[PDB]
């Protein structure tokens, strides 16, 4: 069922008209992430009991897979394999002559159409003007989050009808969340739950799926106090700290000794200009050699150039902590960059008893 | 009652959506006369000609050819001798596919052969047939333009009569051809421009929404004609038509607007109203960027305001995540105790979501070497657009509004 | 540095001398703390929608949040009654009373529905403070 979605449903029902009637060659529907495009369109198609083929652009990452899946599903509704768009058009003309497909509009539902512009140049113009080429009462729908302005080809083509799905509101979200209340408690109980949840998290999280997931996760702790024995103040006081703990993660859901020195030296080399190197290390007043010199300066003990330190360097490269910049064949002048956050390097420095801030030129 | 509404809905939907042929022609009398005369010359005699038709997309390029063919094919038994081949630049992208389509349309696959053999001398040695070439500009982008050169050669030859018709939207089609084919191309060009004034556009609108004389109910048809005639001189309808005519003179947009207007026709309102046309025009003329901005959240609005401040302070220069975070921290730190205590990961996820909506695009794309942080980002919006969108924001807080004004 | 602390003590003494009070009270310290904090200052704060100043808006918000947080260790009408009891020392006419009633109703509604600092719990709804306001 759909709630607070009656204008678009009526518009689509008026657009469809009767089964024998014709419609637009292309309709472009765009909206937000939690707008419910798939839900609304598929529920409407199921309710009207119309011949429709549901296709995911992601699954059909190749043209042959897309065309073969479309044709096979259409045949199942009414083995065939095709390779080219012209052959697909010819076979589509051959297959659409069924009695069940004689005086009815054919609907091709496509979702996640953002990837269509990266498949082929002429595929989108071919899909847009399908009704002219086939002349067999065919309609194609589009579902996307990107506006039509970025779907326009350079040469220009047949303009589809643009449509927008309205964004949700406080009352709309509250109705949707309170519709599926648990049968084991009163509707007003779940309504109060939804009210406090919306009052807490509507500022950041407007996603219906995510807010509903949060409610599902946190409901048992909502219902514990009453089981333990309509006290609004009692519930709020018992439950408030848990809500603050939960909000800490809205969207979120021990190196060897010499490795730490290598990491801190790499961070220093990355974030310190070379002109100030002697100013920080020379006793009196990026390439691998600079790193070696800095490492030799930092460590109070004489470290031998054993191959194990080179193995540590390569392993750190593997662990995506250090990124190789130069060519792989050039292993005599290699370039590196450090991708470690500043808080991480400060934390690892503390476990070593080293003050990295005193050597950072930028802070000074 | 209901049956009449259903029938008129079906007829008008067929007229607009499928673009069914109609006897009405607007400002194309001379062009159609020339094209029909030359087609008759090419049909009744063995002479060959080549013509290109140039016009903007949606200007009824195909309609002229279809009407001329329907007028001239049925003249005599010449249509029995006349053969027609239709080729579209979109379906046929390779010369092999074009040759296969030509062979299959001529029903000569039995004569030529079934296998994938590349020899085409079976047709060439044997070679009145008319050729229709949709999207003629695409054929010029082939590797060697072999098909076009062969068609021009056989047109210039004295073996068999061949008629070549091409459709092109580009105005520079003459310079997209090679020297040889350009020399062998008969310089026959027809230009399709909307060379008519606003009153003529009003007449076109009045005629298009007029019921045909073949409708069963005659008094209802006369009342519909009276309604459309009365609606013709209404100044609100004229204002909407003037706006759409200033935007573009193409008939395709007018057909779309008329179709959308007819969607709001129900039993309770058998005859249209100027308010219906106003609603259709308003729905057809909305900007998508403001609609996208309207559906955002508070944190995204604050980030966008910080982005605008960055663009103002640093005139037309890129930016990254760290500077935006630093100045958002500055804003939330100047205020004493505002409820915006958010950590780094949530702001990073918000920035990722904003980049996903393609309001921000990277420069000189690379990955691995540079993280998502420290990446050169740019905004794809205008300051006046942000101000207008924020003006219509439902529940924009005072603090963020005053920060935006600052 | 300590020089600013000495300046703060001097400012408290100046406030005490202004009011002809033989002893220094913490209200002087609270008054001087703002003036020490402000630093960069605009010519005039913009109006807030009948218009009300930003400083007064912050003052009302701070007072109401402090009272609610203190009571935590209420009702809309009860809180309005407390506010009218507290502001009695300034109102001198009935027109000022009705204006203050208008202002407080508008401020409470605005904080409830735009700034989200106040959360409604189900004609006299219970009001609670958003737990992330300091
Ligand atoms: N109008 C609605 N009425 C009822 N449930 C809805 C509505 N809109 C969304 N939902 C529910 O929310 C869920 C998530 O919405 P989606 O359908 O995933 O959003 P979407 O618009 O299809 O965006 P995509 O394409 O999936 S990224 C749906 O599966 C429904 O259960
Ligand atoms: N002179 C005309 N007489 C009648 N209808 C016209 C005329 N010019 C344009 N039209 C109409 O304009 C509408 C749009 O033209 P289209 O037929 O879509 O364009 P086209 O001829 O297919 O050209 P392309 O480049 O292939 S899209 C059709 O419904 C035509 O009937
Ligand atoms: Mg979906
Ligand atoms: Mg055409």
């Amino acid at each position: 069922v759909v709630l607070c979605r009656e204008s678009q449903v009526s518009i689509l029902q008026s657009l469809f008209g009767e089964r024998h009637h014709f419609s637009f060659p292309s309709i472009f529907i765009y909206g937000h992430t939690a707008s419910g495009k798939t839900y609304v369109t598929q529920t409407l198609l199921k309710t009207l009991e119309l011949p429709h083929v549901f296709v995911n652009c992601v699954e059909c990452f190749t043209l042959r897979l897309l065309l073969e899946q479309i044709l096979n599903k259409l045949n199942h509704l009414s083995e065939i394999t095709c390779e080219t768009f012209n052959d697909f058009v010819r076979l589509f003309k051959q297959v659409t002559t069924a009695e069940n497909l004689k005086d009815q509009t054919v609907y091709i539902v496509l979702d996640k159409a953002e990837y269509l512009r990266d498949m082929e140049a002429n595929l989108l113009p071919g899909f847009l003007r399908l009704q002219e080429l086939a002349d067999r009462n065919v309609t194609v729908l589009f579902l996307s989050e990107i506006v039509w302005e970025k779907f326009r080809p350079n040469t220009g083509c047949f303009e589809p009808f643009v449509l927008y799905f309205p964004d949700y509101s406080i009352g709309n979200l509250q109705k949707i969340l309170s519709h599926d209340h648990p049968p084991e408690y009163s509707a007003d109980f779940y309504a109060a739950y939804i009210n406090i949840l919306l009052g807490v998290f509507y500022t950041v999280c407007r996603d219906l799926k995510e807010l509903r997931h949060l409610a599902v996760l946190n409901f048992p702790k909502y219902c514990e106090p009453v089981v333990k024995g309509r006290d609004t103040r009692k519930l709020w006081r018992n439950i408030e700290p848990h809500l603050k703990k939960a909000m800490q993660t809205v969207y979120l859901r021990e190196l060897p000794y010499y490795s730490k020195f290598i990491l801190i030296a790499a961070y220093l080399a990355s974030y310190n200009p070379a002109r100030t190197d002697k100013r920080f290390f020379l006793k009196h007043h990026f390439p691998l050699d600079r790193l070696l010199a800095i490492l030799y300066s930092i460590v109070d003990s004489r470290v031998a150039p054993t191959a194990n330190i080179f193995s540590q360097i390569t392993s750190l490269v593997t662990l995506q902590l250090l990124t190789l910049v130069g060519h792989d064949d050039q292993l005599d002048g290699p370039k590196y960059k450090c991708t470690v956050s500043l808080d991480f390097i400060r934390a690892i420095a503390r476990t070593v008893n080293f003050d990295i801030i005193k050597y950072l030129y930028d802070f000074l | 009652h209901t049956e009449c509404l259903s029938q008129v809905q079906r007829i008008l939907r067929e007229r607009f959506c499928r673009q069914s042929p109609h006897s009405n022609l607007f400002g194309v009398q001379v062009q159609y006369k020339h094209l029909s005369e030359l087609l008759k010359r090419t049909a009744l005699h063995g002479e060959s000609n080549s013509v290109l038709i140039i016009g903007p997309r949606g200007s009824g390029k195909t309609m002229l050819i279809n009407h001329a063919l329907k007028e001239l094919m049925e003249i005599e038994e010449v249509s029995e001798n006349v053969l027609q081949v239709h080729l579209n630049g979109l379906l046929q992208i390779n010369d092999k596919i074009a040759l296969k389509e030509i062979t299959r349309q001529l029903n000569l696959e039995n004569v030529v052969g079934d296998k994938v053999f590349g020899s085409f001398a079976e047709n060439l040695s044997f070679l009145p047939v008319i050729f229709i070439l949709d999207e003629f500009d695409l054929f010029a982008h082939h590797k060697n333009q072999t098909l076009l050169y062969n068609l021009f050669d056989i047109s210039q030859s004295a073996q068999t009569p061949i008629a070549v018709i091409g459709l092109t939207c580009r105005l520079d089609i003459l310079e997209l051809l090679e020297k040889r084919v350009k020399s062998r191309f008969s310089h026959r060009q027809i230009h399709l421009m909307n060379s008519f004034g606003f009153p003529q556009y009003v007449k076109i609108f009045k005629e298009q929404l007029s019921l045909p004389a073949e409708f069963p109910d005659k008094v209802f048809a006369e009342k519909w004609n009276e309604n459309v005639q009365y609606l013709s001189e209404d100044r609100s309808v004229q204002e909407v038509l003037q706006k759409h005519f200033n935007i573009s003179k193409n008939l395709r947009s007018l057909h779309m607007l008329l179709m959308l207007a007819l969607n709001r026709v129900t039993a309770s309102h058998p005859f249209m109203t100027a308010v219906d046309l106003m609603e259709a025009s308003q729905l057809c003329s909305m900007d998508s960027k403001a609609n996208i901005v309207h559906g955002l959240s508070v944190l995204e609005i604050c980030l966008i305001i910080a982005m605008k401040h960055l663009n103002d302070i640093y005139e037309e220069e890129p930016f990254n995540f760290q500077m935006v975070y630093n100045e958002f921290q500055k804003f939330v730190q100047r205020k004493a105790h505002s409820v915006y205590n958010f950590e780094k990961p949530v702001v990073m996820k918000a920035f990722e979501h904003l980049q996903q909506l393609e309001l921000i695009k990277p420069m000189e794309r690379t990955s691995g070497n540079s993280q998502r942080e420290y990446q050169l980002m740019k905004l794809l919006l205008d300051n006046t657009q942000i101000m207008n969108a924020l003006q219509k924001y439902p529940n924009c807080p005072t603090d963020v509004r005053q920060w935006a004004t600052s | 540095t300590v020089r600013q602390l000495e300046s703060m003590i001097r400012l408290s003494e100046a406030m005490a001398r202004m009011h002809c009070c033989d002893e220094v009270q913490p209200k002087h310290v609270k008054e001087a703390f703002r003036l020490l904090n402000k630093s960069i200052i605009r010519v005039e704060t913009p109006d807030v929608n009948l218009r009300l100043g930003f400083s007064e808006y912050c003052r009302i918000s701070n007072l109401i949040v402090l009272h609610l947080r203190k009571v935590e260790e209420l009702k809309r009408s009860e809180l309005v009654n407390w506010y009218l009891k507290e502001i009695e020392s300034e109102i001198d006419s009935e027109e000022e009373l009705i204006n203050k009633k208008r202002i407080i109703e508008k401020v409470i509604h605005r904080l409830t529905h735009y700034d989200h600092v106040l959360i409604e719990l189900t004609e006299d709804p219970y009001l609670v403070v958003n737990p992330n306001y300091l």
